[PDB]
């Protein structure tokens, strides 16, 4: 007996199912670790991650809500990414968008 | 992508399928539903979703809540989900998926610069609970009902005195006047009774008029048949319910003299069981009536070992008899009767009561009404199994038929279920926040219209909130001008119209009750059983349709020694 | 912790009584409140124990002798009465004329 | 029927005949009537008396009180009698026979719906005390004098600050304006004394008409000859009372220059023994002359074997004296004298001496005025036994003195006696209720202005309000509006004219002193003896007639360790 | 005549020459200039010099101040000074020499029959402190700052909610609203911030149209460039001021384009050092810039041995990051650095930092911001020696740069320095009084807008205020409308204009903010060093100038075991 | 002793370990309230010893053992905070899992 104890009953989740999807390879060029959030428009992240913006455009990491990926100095990875729904408009980040896209 | 199910659980708190151990009872609730689109869970953090441009949108507050509890597991009466919760002007703006609308789908609870966040995942939300039998005999009274879960108190009192010692009355114009100002230092919501003891209909309709929201019939001050019977027709034609307790000496008939005399008339019987007050021995019959709304009072709940032995004396030194002297303690025995005492249990269990209370102070405890619901069910679990109703591998209906008992019930007993009761839209927002190993025990926190009015805190001085010792304390919402705004003060229709609330300058939001005189037992959230129960004048055994109604006496219960103190 | 507001009146009560058992082992005679304190926190470390109510009922009663407080004291005190958490709860002990 | 008169006696109290003693001292009172009717005695309870057509009438909340107190003992300076005490509208509205005049006769306290009931039988009851001598140096203190039974505190002060450690001056209008509108908070009746010290007649006016109540002339602030016309002569025009505590010094003139000064017009001198202040060492010679008002500050009540030693170092303290320096300590030795010490609490027993006081935190104990009080009248008994004014074997004289030295003569003496000071009718219905076992130590109930304020209070959580802790806790009459409603602030008549109340938005009721010039000692009830007093310059001997007044000191007083924790 | 000058430091406190020790620590004051004229002194008491006549003067109330504090030695950023006090309306009126311009000299400040008197001869006077950043977890840390000597506090909050947890954020309307009326209950000067965090200009104007006083820009509700230019954008229109704690997680961009966006415009940049939240691990390098007025959190003040081991668990908790997951625990490592963590001590040396705040509950200690400033001044001074700028045998000018840092800064930095920050003339009469012995530590007297609101007060019915137990309990100015009377409440400009008070109902006094955009670190007191500083980001090494900057962690510290139980 | 507020709200933990501290002399299980009292308290006194923060995260898991409490408590209590005066100034200590 464990008081308040869970249940959970076994298997996974499956996230963010039903959306486009993509990979892009990622590159921090800084000399300070950057991290990076699920819902972050990821094509206005920090100018030190090299990757191919074009593409990110509208994307966000396809990670579950609230976590985050980090990449210290010159690490380079994969990452996946989902696009963003709802109205599909962006205000605020770097300010490159503020609209519709 | 993908993420297993306890991970998941322990980031989110649980979804569709899992259950969760209410505090160290039997009792397993199971997730029905959950509202969320997984992956877009909103999360509040660093480097988390409600930010700027993301979980956050750039609505003005009037297209925004001002609170949102994320992640969290309802338990209501009519249902246990997972769901996002949106607080808007004091009231619950809806139940749903909180986000952005500009980056998220499904979102019905837009987040916005005004938007406060409460992160309720891993915590279960309830409504607060509601407390119909109080005596007013001092106000510290509130703030243990308040720390317990109760934010609603409705009954009589001046203070101290010997009338408010015995019963829940609020003499009078004067009297009533005062204690309607003094509700305005108090964080919960209240409502008075008015004595209704008299056979003049003028002097009810005066105390009405006054202010309270009910009438309270009790022995100590004479509960004839013309005295019900005067607090009936004026509670018929004014809006307002009448408490009984009844003639325990039988001395102007038996129960059925009484039963004629309320004349299927609307009424909210207290302590229906008897040990609290009422026709010795049988006034539990009640329950058996269409017109009668049955609840109990607290010290009876559960039956346990120590229960006859404590109550003897309670009543003893309660009503200052004289224990060597053989008349005095008949008397004693014809009140406290085991028979009874656990059959209440299955009665409760079964749905025939259908509220609890606590009778604060005079046989009852202002901070167990919740808790010892809880131990009832736990405890007719234990002996009765899972009820007829009951589906699945859970005790979800069980959670949901007590659960009623101190929430929605007393609200639509009193007519205040337009304002408060259960978390529905357009309700006063008053939640309660807990912990599933602290459940019905200790409050996580203890929201009033919209604002924390109470919750554990840790040294004041220290880096964090979460240090020893931590002990409840008052918050913003029971502070000054925030307090009255987070507050209601219940008035009769004639009472609100005369203008009272003007005239004793008060300063809390004003409510009026209505709908009291047209609630039957039949619009008893899921307590609505009308048995065939007979009481044995002779043996004191009780039966519903023959067969006998009994339950053994618990040694141990759960929400008792691993939580508390003292 | 998250105590409560009874738990921490509880405390005052503890407290109390810790003065009342230094100086009855001193050898004084207890006045009123020292007696009331003493017997009082005596039930409910029975309670903490698993004690019935008809035990500490009784038990009660033979905490202070009429020897061991001062003149009068038996007669201010004509019953105790505590609550504690039994292992079935909260339950209240009176202990009818404790002192003899 | 017939009943015995011990069986009558622990049904209903004591009647007529009966002797109870007061506490553990050598007091006993005797019942001087009983104004009820044998076998109509009203009494609450199931099955008793004050019930729907019984003990209960059908009359509107016009027609009948808002609370009786039932059988009750009154010890009050006009008699020591047995009755019931109604109260209506917050006032003192009959002390006779409660019921219902329907069924029972000689009825004149009228019991109907809107009636609450304190039952006092068994119970000594007395009207609120009132102490003249506060040092506003804390809020706390309020408080601990309501708890003490005291329920009007006259004085000044402005919190911890030098002027206020030492005198009893609000100084100013800001700073009066600042704690009339901090009165409000506070559960007692409040009236404030400015700084009376000042030879320009304005200066004192705007005072007045700011609000205070009073003028305390202090040595501090320089007693001299013309700060002292100078304060009576606006006192004379604006109709206030004036506090004074002459200049030990002897540095203006010695007590006869002072007497002169103040010229036959009235004043009440504050510790008029002299340890508390005035010139030494003969200011007690004061309480001879007709236009005096004399009153005891309580450190030194009554004479006892510790009392020197105490005194000697707290005046050490308090006055930042050097004791290695001979030329303080011979200022010590002129102030503290054993010889007046001893002779003031026989001034106290004959009369001469007609107030008791504090001098909260400044050389007095704020929650001591009543039990010293009674400790003195304990201590005479047993030196110099029945006064030449009783009759019977009882002490009832000596306790009728004593009561009206904390309740009608300080009423009197600062022009409020026609709002409290004593159970009368149309007085504030400000009274305690005490068990005779704690009379005058620990009270079981203190009403203010016909709701209680702070009463003893047990567990919250219990079943009843008995169980344990038990300890004193602000009930709804101490609560925000309803404190307001039940409490006075008292203002000079210019003020109330001016309209201070409405200026500074002064929440509570609001009451003008009057009657100030004209009180003299001949008013002093039960304490108007003016004696040929005389003390030896060089032995501080205390004469009247020539023969030596003394006294011994106590070892061991009654109301001290039975009743206390520390 | 003539005296010892040992026995004048007795009798009226330090003249000019003499030094004092600041409580355990090795700072040294040494009294610069004496305002008295010797002989004519101002003392309180029997037969003193404050007396009718004498140092009392026959002006009246508008002719002479409402309280005068004698012979106080103040502490102030302009000096360190003997003189005497007057306070009239609530605000400081002169610093000069008191009493009767009768028959003494060079009176500045009349004393008259409406003045009070505090005497502070022995004691040091200083300004009350102002904290900025206040996360409002629970109304009780408003106590626990007064009694530590702070009286402004400015932050945001709306109670224990996950939001206020992490941010100094009052987010939206409907909760400004409802803070704002709860102010008027808390002891304290009080100013809101509200949620800076969106890109939605208008979403901001509300909230400061409702009256927060600023807006917090936080990390975990998005700190974009976006968000940044957006909050500033509107500070520049409203006059109100931003707090920033920035990217930590260097997600939007590095330190560098933090700043770009900022581009130049006014900003409070909250715990500096980047302990308490900022881009990791270079934040530290916005000192160096004009527009940036930077502030430390105290748990990183002073650096001593148990810092990091506490802190890296701190952040651990504090965020919910799991310890054993290597990803988590890389984020702490960047977030706690002792190279940091020990040049934050000396930049607050060299006046690099100019302000230091609690970050009460949220990473830091709400009463130990004035306690934490002296500590690391004592720390420096024994680590560094005497400052460039000292003059003479004493650390005069060290204490004048440090006491700079919680008073006049970070209201000259928050607009509010035309009430309050300092002791000039016209000021809100905030002072707290201290014995030396206890400076920084405990005070004597806390005294809120003219009136003593909280101080020690020892047994509340003992002969005098001084028997133990001695802990502090408020007074007067910290109750009801004295308290209301006493303390401000400070609205943006477009609040007061759109009348918010009225509105509300709000009962305080009102304070408008202005001057926010204009002030720059050249405007800090004592503080107004732009060090070409650097940070290695790899070693995290701080340099000046390419010299190293560090300090030594202390094994113990002053101000810390000698005087507290616990 | 001019007691400010926090160091009242710490005599309520230390009298609250008073408790705990007896009743688990009498050889009782510990319950939740009782067992963060007593590890809580034992902290406060480490560092009026001068004790460091890094000695006390470790010695603080050994005050109570499973074995001394009741079932559920090591699971109710996933960590344990407090801060006490050091020499060197007030230091929060954190203790993980305490019971084992
Ligand atoms: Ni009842
Ligand atoms: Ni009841
Ligand atoms: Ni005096
Ligand atoms: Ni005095
Ligand atoms: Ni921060
Ligand atoms: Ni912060």
């Amino acid at each position: 007996m464990i008081p308040g104890e869970y249940h959970v009953k076994p298997g996974q989740i499956a996230l963010n199912t039903g959306r486009a999807t993509c990979r892009v390879v990622v590159e921090n060029h800084g000399d300070r670790p950057i991290q990076v959030g699920s819902h972050y428009h990821f094509a206005e992240v920090n100018p030190a991650l090299k990757f191919d913006r074009q593409q990110a455009a509208g994307y966000r990491l396809n990670i579950p809500a609230g976590t985050a990926v980090r990449f210290e100095p010159g690490q380079k990875r994969e990452v996946e990414l989902v696009a963003f729904a709802g109205h599909r408009a962006v205000f605020g980040f770097r300010g490159e968008v503020m609209g519709p896209l | 992508s993908n993420i297993s199910r306890q991970a998941y659980a322990d980031m989110f708190g649980p979804t569709v399928g899992d259950k969760v151990r209410l505090a160290d009872t039997e009792l397993w609730i199971e997730v029905e539903d959950d509202l969320t689109t997984y992956g877009e869970e909103v999360k509040f953090g660093g480097g988390k979703v409600i930010r700027d441009g993301m979980g956050q949108g750039q609505m003005l507050a009037a297209d925004c809540v001002d609170l949102v509890l994320t992640n969290a597991l309802i338990v209501d009466h009519w249902g246990i989900v997972k769901a996002d919760i949106g607080v808007k002007d004091g009231r619950i703006f809806a139940i749903g998926k909180a986000g952005n609308p500009d980056i998220q789908p499904n979102v019905t609870i837009p987040i916005g610069a005004a938007t406060e966040v409460i992160a309720a995942e891993g915590k279960i939300v309830t409504a607060g609970g509601i407390d119909t039998h109080i005596h007013w005999i001092c106000p510290q009274q509130a703030e243990e009902a308040l720390v317990s879960g109760v934010t609603t108190m409705v009954g009589g009192g001046t203070g101290p005195a010997a009338g408010t010692h015995a019963t829940t009355c609020t003499p009078g114009p004067w009297y009533i006047s005062r204690m309607l100002q003094a509700a305005d230092s108090l964080p919960v919501n209240i409502g008075l009774l008015g004595k209704g003891n008299v056979s003049q209909p003028d002097a009810l309709r005066e105390q009405v008029a006054a202010g309270v929201i009910g009438l309270k019939i009790h022995e100590d001050w004479g509960a004839t048949p013309a005295a019900i019977d005067c607090a009936l027709t004026v509670a018929d034609e004014m809006d307002i319910q009448v408490a009984l307790h009844s003639d325990t000496l039988n001395e102007s008939g038996f129960v059925e003299d009484t039963l004629a005399a309320i004349g299927g008339r609307t009424i909210h019987t207290f302590h229906t069981e008897g040990a609290g007050g009422g026709h010795a021995p049988d006034i539990i019959t009640a329950c058996a009536h269409p017109n009668i709304l049955p609840s109990s009072t607290n010290p009876t709940l559960p039956y346990t070992l120590n229960t006859i032995d404590e109550h003897l004396d309670m009543l003893m030194v309660y009503h200052h008899l004289d224990p060597d002297i053989a008349e005095d303690v008949a008397f004693a025995e014809s009140r406290i009767r085991r028979e009874t005492i656990a059959a209440e249990d299955v009665l409760h269990d079964l749905g025939a009561f259908s509220l609890t209370s606590s009778d604060s102070q005079a046989m009852g405890r202002v901070g167990e009404v919740i808790l010892r619901t809880w131990q009832v069910a736990h405890r007719m679990k234990v002996q009765r199994g899972a009820l007829a109703e009951e589906t699945g591998d859970n005790d979800n209906f069980r959670v949901k038929r007590y659960i009623a008992k101190y929430t929605i019930n007393p609200a639509l007993t009193h007519g205040i279920a337009h304002e408060v009761g259960s978390i529905e839209v357009g309700k006063l927002a008053d939640l309660v926040v807990w912990s599933p190993a602290f459940f019905g025990v200790k409050p996580a926190t203890v929201i009033k219209g919209g604002m924390i009015a109470i919750a554990p805190m840790g040294d004041i001085n220290a880096s964090i909130p979460t240090p020893q010792p931590v002990h409840y304390r008052p918050m913003f919402g029971a502070l000054g001008s925030a307090r009255h705004h987070c507050r209601l003060t219940f008035l009769s229709q004639a009472a609100a119209a005369n203008g009272v609330a003007e005239r004793l300058n008060l300063r809390s939001a004003i409510a009026v009750v209505k709908g009291c005189r047209t609630v039957q037992k039949a619009d008893m959230v899921h307590n609505s059983l009308q048995p065939n129960i007979t009481v044995d004048a002779q043996t004191y055994e009780v039966r519903v349709d023959g067969e006998l109604i009994t339950s053994e006496p618990a040694d141990v219960l759960p929400m008792a020694q691993r939580y508390f103190l003292f | 912790m998250e105590l409560t507001p009874r738990e921490k009146d509880k405390l005052l009560l503890f407290t109390a009584a810790l003065v009342a058992e230094r100086r009855l082992a001193r050898g004084l005679k207890l006045n009123y409140p020292e007696s009331v304190a003493l017997i009082s926190a005596f039930i409910m470390e029975g309670a903490r124990d698993g004690k019935s109510v008809a035990s500490l009922m009784e038990e009660g009663r033979h905490v202070l002798t009429r020897e061991q407080v001062m003149e009068g004291v038996p007669e201010m005190i004509p019953d105790i009465q505590v609550e504690a958490t039994f292992p079935d709860g909260s339950k209240l002990v009176t202990v009818h004329n404790p002192i003899i």
